[PDB]
């Protein structure tokens, strides 16, 4: 009996000596007393051998060196079973045994002594539905093979016996939650160093072979496909025929497309004289054979019954005319045969080619009837070179223009129409398909509308497939790169990197470069900094305020003097030895060097950097914005600093001090120096302790006929006291003051009151006050809705962040009626409204044709409300451009009333982010 | 032609895909790394990436690679090449 | 090799902008910083004695 | 939720099916790694002083993905250190993968059901470490506190807690390796997971554990009774009593200060100062019951869910509520990353994973 069943096995199949072996034969032992699996599933790539690991675990059983413990080991194998016929684990059992019902009988005495060693499990995923079926528990009961096999899986059956499985890594997503504490072990195919070893050997020495080299071995999809033996003799085989073929050959020899193209065309040729067609019978065939791999790969299947073949009216014969290399490979001793491509990546070549040679006739009449597309979308987007293409018009004797080409170049235009800035994600997978393609034309037409892009580096191919298709975004005029860890610390990696940087440094529509998170060493700033002198180099913009560049800094000091139409420097949060600032300094003051903003956040200044940059204020430079914000500026710092700005020889016209620690002494020193300046226009002296002495002689400098100053930013700086007055008064005789802001200031309505009687002269000229978070209420809205009926130059007005409430909107609603205003924008945001003041809101809405945009966010709407303001929003007269809602906050009804009011007015954009458009240099100080 | 290794069910099978590859010197692969197997599993799991190691180029060589997330991989490599680089000075 | 002395431990999963600073765990109880040996068993060794030392 | 890779694979399947017979768009960012959305965050009025840059409070929630748990949802957590989420309902767990890019998910991980067939054996509970290590489970007619070791190379049951013949109502756990439950007899045991030994026993009035917290060695409890006792670990003796107006539905703790959050039955948010244990403030009242409540990682926001249709963030210290975003019925449960990137909501019986924009 038993020793007979071993025999057998040895027969048919014909150990432990090895390292690999031994963990699977005792991955069948206690993990920590608490634990021993039942359960072993090995995965991996396709063609890695695991079928092979199978059997050998078999015959070692019957050897006599694995499992010795076992008293049965059985082998199934998923391919050869039909799934859909009927019957009992016992009918399954004996077919291995000879027929020994005896013992067959006897192997089930006995369960926690067996074995069932299960192939290629994951064949079945197509039947394995998302749906329930029958729990078997007995082993005599008549139940579909998929039924037996879902029963044993989950141990309902058979509870006590061991198992091991073997399936690909896209057929776990079912599995794992089917099988019952397993133990995953991943079987892995040829090395790496193997790998690149083996492909080395077969380039050609007279060409550039390591480009071509280097491309083939830096590309994960392609390399990790090849593990798998069989796939790397194919790629030889490919390289050595595109050898062969000289200058025969004109497709790519980089592409995993390019390769099997060339395989699987050398072979249909054979047949052929030289340049010549296929029989309609032979494009019959291709064709079936092409919609028979495209239907596998859409449903889940990878194995094809003589059923399937009479459907595409295919034959094995025919096949192996057709190509010599006998594609379908015929697996099943049984009187039922079964058919499987030679590999699961030459499924994915033919369900793509299918797309290709759909269209070129009515081929239907002919025949009688995720991460797994992921192959054939490669593929396909590598099958649309014109080389390529050529040689299908050469064979079916017609034009081949897929209609499939304008659908992948919809989908990437589709990528970069993005409202909210472009995935980076996206992008770079983009980037990817079409570098596969290797058309110059199909390429530079999908990436036509690319006007901002954003990567992601994290490998070398993402430099290689950047620079191909960056070359191609012409209208590109922002970009913005991040690479964390791959240039940080110290070649394939500077050669692709300076590729990378001269492909920027040539685009002439590039305005604005920004780098991200990088972390650069000092090679590759230099590697950067030498590609960005390049005379054709348009660059304006330049930012460093999240990377980190310190190391190579002195290699932009010289990039500062020759690239002449650079403009804007950010280099906040980076730390400003006096080294560093000498040597800026003297690059800022070349006469070649146009840099007119310059930020320096965050840079740890000290005082003798604060004496250079008063040095550099004075002398002859095209400097005009200076921003010093979050540096502690002493009193000796702001006296070289006012020393500075009190000189006539200074033109500085922008300043932003916010959060510089300036005290009472410190403010008095700069507006004292501030008399005699003549150039200033914006001032910014947010988050710093002013005073009522400091207001007053601000009001005092304000007063002086030659100044300048045009906006004003006090945000976080007042204090509740007269302090009030003095600007109340100095508003009311002032033409060209336009902008203030006093954001989280204690106003309140007894100051509030004299803002607004103060701007109710017609002397006054003020056209943005910003009132956020300024203590208001609802006791000022009368004076408020009186200014708004009056003036006529105020055109901003944000009462963000104040509890006006209900009351408050309905008093302040009846100044946003009257046809007197000149009101365009009115921020609304956080203020307590509720569903009571949406009538008055309404109204001023339908009845305002000047009003242009609106803040309602951080408010308690009900239904109606919302209802009533769509309502409004869809008046003809209404005007507004800008609205500020978050749509998703809103039951169904709601948001398809807004989809309607975006619909009737398409120039409306309804978004919640409303401090993002500014259309009159709004956030010039927080940049 | 074969190499077999355990996945823990907490690592996805979508990043077994790309992995990472570096080398360095044997000798300095086994004073860093070393052989307990349960020191390596817990530093697995604080860095949520694998680690292997496979002798290459007669052992004067290792071929280490790691799976995982660009930042996981990022964060073993950078532990191991601190730890590497301590014991070259 | 113990399982127990990295539970009391954290590693954050954001890299460290300076790299000499990479091979460091946080403990969960006290905050302080342990690491920078030079090899996996000496860092576990060194957990499990400043557990002892400071908190058990 | 609609996305372009879904856009392309979509397409090329309807032309293929087209092929066969007779015979901008707006797109959402992907949750990239399971880790995070790259994306740009909302414009500001005002900027920030040195040390109030990380005060940062969310604009809105964007909904990413559903998991499609069959069975009505009774607990949901989840880790942001390794990307899981734990689905809970009577019957078993399941175990979701934040990294499989989909926006509809169906297979999960595993599923664990309990060792006890579950004819009147039912889970109510669920918990997960602060180091993302272990799992607890409890509920009715179970032999004890399933523990599960999430750091194995595979997914098993480690031990049990012996709680024979009980209730379990709620789960706590502390980083000094104590395990803590509620009962409904109003009884909270004190194991020790090294040894599973019955350590403390502290019997209270029935179904007064409904709600647990803890912190430092105190143990504050919270149910129907309506008031608010604390426990001493190391004394054993209730060392406070304050009573409410209505039940007490849901509890929570500050992580940065000494503020201690209730949610009580008529629909209002109470805070109570831990240490002072004077002052009691009250906020504004919701229209309907409290069901969870949750502190951000910074503890300058919380959330909170309840019997209505919409999911609340409110602001600290004021109790301001910011914004709200509806569902479909009564929200049981939610969950917070501890990076505060993620939300995860659980309504009848399916759970949505949001992303928190800034
Ligand atoms: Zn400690």
């Amino acid at each position: 009996d038993l020793q007979d069943y071993k025999a057998h096995v040895i027969a048919k199949f014909d150990h432990y000596d090895s390292p690999e072996m031994k963990l699977l034969s005792d991955a069948f032992k206690p993990y920590q007393k608490t634990f021993q699996p039942h359960t072993i599933i090995l995965h991996g790539r396709p063609g890695v051998g695991k079928s092979a690991l199978a059997r050998s675990i078999v015959l070692g059983w019957a050897q006599g060196k694995l499992f010795q413990k076992m008293s049965f080991v059985i082998f199934f194998s998923v391919r050869e079973i039909k799934w859909t016929e009927k019957s009992s684990l016992a009918q399954l059992i004996a077919k291995e045994c000879p027929d020994s019902w005896d013992l067959v009988t006897k192997i089930m005495s006995q369960p926690e002594r067996l074995l069932f060693v299960i192939d290629g499990l994951d064949d079945m995923d197509s039947v394995l539905q998302h749906d329930d079926m029958t729990l078997s528990r007995d082993w005599k009961d008549e139940q579909p093979i998929y039924i037996l096999m879902y029963s044993l899986l989950r141990k309902a059956l058979l509870p006590q016996s061991f198992l091991i499985i073997t399936t690909r890594n896209t057929g776990l997503e079912k599995l794992k939650s089917m099988v019952v504490s397993p133990l995953y072990i991943l079987v892995e195919g040829l090395s790496a160093s193997r790998r690149s070893q083996l492909v080395l050997e077969n380039i050609s020495n007279e060409s550039d072979r390591i480009q071509v080299f280097h491309s083939l071995i830096e590309n994960h999809q392609l390399f990790d496909q090849c593990q798998a033996p069989s796939v790397c003799s194919l790629v030889c085989e490919a390289l050595q025929l595109q050898k062969k073929l000289g200058k025969r050959c004109t497709l790519p020899c980089q592409t995993l497309t390019g390769l099997y193209a060339t395989l699987v065309f050398h072979q249909l040729t054979l047949k052929r004289p030289s340049q010549s067609a296929l029989s309609q019978e032979e494009q019959i065939t291709l064709v079936g054979l092409c919609m028979m791999a495209a239907e596998g790969v859409w449903t889940m299947r990878s194995v094809f019954y003589d059923d399937d073949l009479k459907n595409y009216s295919l034959k094995e014969s025919e096949i192996l005319a057709l190509f010599h290399m006998n594609i379908l490979l015929q697996v099943g001793h049984n009187s039922e045969q079964c058919y499987v491509f030679s590999h699961l990546s030459l499924q994915d070549f033919f369900a793509a080619l299918y797309y290709v040679l759909e269209g070129l006739e009515e081929w239907n009449q002919h025949f009688c009837f995720d991460t797994r597309l992921l192959g054939m979308k490669r593929f396909l987007f590598g099958l649309m070179n014109k080389d390529i293409l050529k040689t299908l018009e050469v064979l079916f004797e017609y034009p081949v223009i897929p209609t499939v080409e304008q659908k992948l170049q919809h989908w990437v235009s589709l990528i970069a129409q993005q409202v909210n800035g472009t995935s980076p994600m996206d992008t770079l997978d983009a980037f990817y398909c079409l570098f596969e393609s290797q058309d110059e034309e199909f390429v530079g037409g999908a990436l036509k509308r690319f006007q901002e892009v954003w990567l992601l580096i994290n490998q070398k191919m993402d430099l290689k497939v950047s620079s191909y298709c960056l070359k191609h975004c012409q209208n590109l005029k922002a970009i913005r790169v991040d690479i964390r860890d791959l240039l940080s610390v110290d070649p394939l990696l500077m050669e692709w990197w300076g590729n990378f940087c001269s492909v920027l440094g040539s685009l002439r529509n590039l305005k604005e470069l920004d780098l991200g998170d990088s972390i650069l060493s000092q090679r590759a700033m230099k590697i950067l900094c030498l590609e960005l002198r390049n005379q054709s180099c348009r660059i304006q913009k330049l930012t460093f305020k999240s990377a980190e560049v310190v190391s190579g800094l002195k290699h932009l000091w010289k990039l500062l003097f020759s690239n002449q139409n650079l403009k804007y420097l950010n280099l906040g949060n980076t730390p400003m030895k006096d080294d560093d600032m000498k040597l800026a300094c003297e690059a800022l003051k070349h006469p070649k060097c146009s840099v007119e903003t310059l930020r320096l956040d965050s840079c740890e200044l000290t005082i003798i950097g604060y004496e250079m940059i008063s040095t550099l204020l004075i002398s002859t430079t095209r400097l005009k914005c200076l921003s010093l914000a979050k540096n502690r500026v002493g009193v000796k710092s702001m006296i070289s600093l006012g020393n500075a700005l009190s000189s006539s020889m200074c033109l500085l016209q922008k300043l932003i001090l916010d959060n510089c620690g300036l005290t009472p002494a410190s403010c008095h020193l700069l507006v004292s120096a501030l008399f005699s300046n003549q150039n200033l226009t914006h001032l910014c002296l947010s988050n710093n302790s002013l005073g009522t002495e400091g207001v007053q002689q601000l009001c005092q400098f304000l007063r002086n006929p030659e100044c300048a100053l045009q906006r004003l930013i006090l945000n976080h700086c007042n204090i509740v006291d007269d302090a009030y007055g003095f600007l109340a008064m100095r508003l009311a005789n002032n033409t060209k003051l336009t902008h203030l802001s006093l954001t989280m200031n204690p106003v309140g309505d007894g100051a509030m009151k004299l803002l607004c009687e103060a701007l109710k002269e017609p002397t006054c000229y003020l056209q943005e006050l910003e009132l956020v978070d300024c203590q208001l209420t609802q006791n000022c809205c009368e004076d408020l809705a009186c200014m708004i009926t009056t003036t006529k130059h105020l055109k901003s007005l944000d009462l963000g962040n104040n509890a006006l409430g209900d009351k408050g909107v309905i008093t302040l609603c009846e100044g946003l009626k009257q046809s007197s205003s000149s009101l365009r924008r009115l921020g609304l945001g956080a203020c307590k409204l509720t569903s009571n003041c949406c009538e008055a809101l309404s109204l001023a809405i339908s009845c305002n044709p000047h009003l242009n945009s609106l803040n309602l966010v951080k408010n308690d709407f009900s239904t109606s409300g919302m209802l009533k303001l769509c309502s409004a929003f869809q008046c003809p007269v209404s005007n507004l451009g800008i609205i500020g809602l978050w749509k998703q906050e809103y039951y169904a009804r709601v948001r398809r009333q807004l989809e309607e009011v975006e619909f009737v007015k398409p120039h409306v954009v309804i978004d919640g982010d409303w401090y993002a458009s500014d259309e009159d240099d709004r956030n010039w100080w927080k940049n | 032609s074969l190499r077999l290794r355990t996945r823990p069910w907490w690592f996805p099978i979508q990043e077994v895909s790309n992995p990472l590859v570096l080398y360095m010197e044997a000798w300095v692969a086994e004073r860093v790394i070393g052989t307990d197997q349960a020191e390596i599993s817990e530093i697995e799991w604080m860095c949520q990436a694998l680690l292997t190691v496979d002798s290459v180029n007669s052992g004067n060589l290792a071929e280490i690679t790691i799976f995982g997330q660009p930042s996981a991989q990022t964060r073993m490599k950078n532990i191991l090449l601190n730890m590497a680089a301590w014991h070259k000075e | 090799s113990y399982s127990e002395a990295w539970g009391y431990f954290h590693l954050d999963p954001a890299q460290p902008r300076h790299r000499m600073m990479s091979a460091w765990a946080t403990c969960r109880l006290c905050g302080l910083q342990v690491g920078g040996l030079p090899n996996f068993q000496m860092w576990t060794r060194a957990l499990c004695q400043h557990l002892s030392d400071v908190h058990l | 939720p609609q996305f372009c890779q879904g856009f392309l694979i979509q397409g090329l399947w309807e032309l293929f099916m087209d092929s066969r017979q007779k015979n901008a768009d707006k797109f959402l960012k992907p949750l990239s790694w399971g880790s995070e959305v790259l994306e740009s965050s909302c414009n500001q009025p005002s900027t920030a002083l040195w040390q109030l840059e990380r005060f940062t409070v969310p604009q809105a929630l964007q909904k990413v993905r559903v998991l499609k748990h069959q069975e009505l949802l009774l607990v949901v957590a989840v880790s942001s250190f390794t990307r899981h989420v734990f689905t809970c309902s009577q019957s078993g767990i399941k175990v979701w993968n934040l990294v499989n890019q989909v926006a509809e998910d169906r297979d999960p991980e595993s599923h664990l059901k309990c060792s006890v067939q579950d004819n009147k054996v039912y889970l109510r509970t669920c918990l997960l470490s602060s180091n993302s290590r272990t799992l607890f489970a409890g509920g009715y007619n179970l032999p004890g506190v399933i523990v599960w070791d999430l750091a194995a190379p595979s997914l098993y049951e480690k031990c049990q807690l012996p709680c024979e013949g009980l209730s379990c109502q709620a789960l706590a756990n502390t980083k000094e390796n104590m395990a803590l439950a509620g009962f409904t007899d109003g009884t909270v045991r004190i194991w020790d997971l090294r040894t599973q030994e019955i350590v403390r026993n502290l019997k209270g009035p029935t179904n007064s554990a409904r709600n647990l917290v803890v912190k430092d060695d105190n143990i504050w409890t919270g149910g129907l009774d309506a008031c608010l006792r604390c426990w001493d670990l190391r004394m054993a003796k209730v060392s406070l009593e304050h009573l409410f107006q209505s039940q007490i539905m849901s509890l929570a703790h500050s992580p940065t200060e000494d503020w201690l959050l209730l949610g009580l039955a008529n629909g209002q948010h109470c805070l109570f100062n831990s240490r002072k244990r004077d002052q009691v403030l009250t906020v504004d009242t919701k229209d309907n019951t409290i069901l969870g409540l949750k502190f951000s990682p910074n503890g300058k926001w919380w959330a909170s869910v309840g019997m209505g249709n919409f999911i609340t963030v409110h602001s600290m210290p004021t109790g301001a509520k910011l914004f709200q975003v509806p569902e479909v019925g009564p929200v049981r449960c939610f969950d917070m990353t501890e990076n505060g990137r993620l939300i995860i909501t659980g309504s009848r019986d399916c759970a949505s994973v949001y992303h928190i924009k800034y």
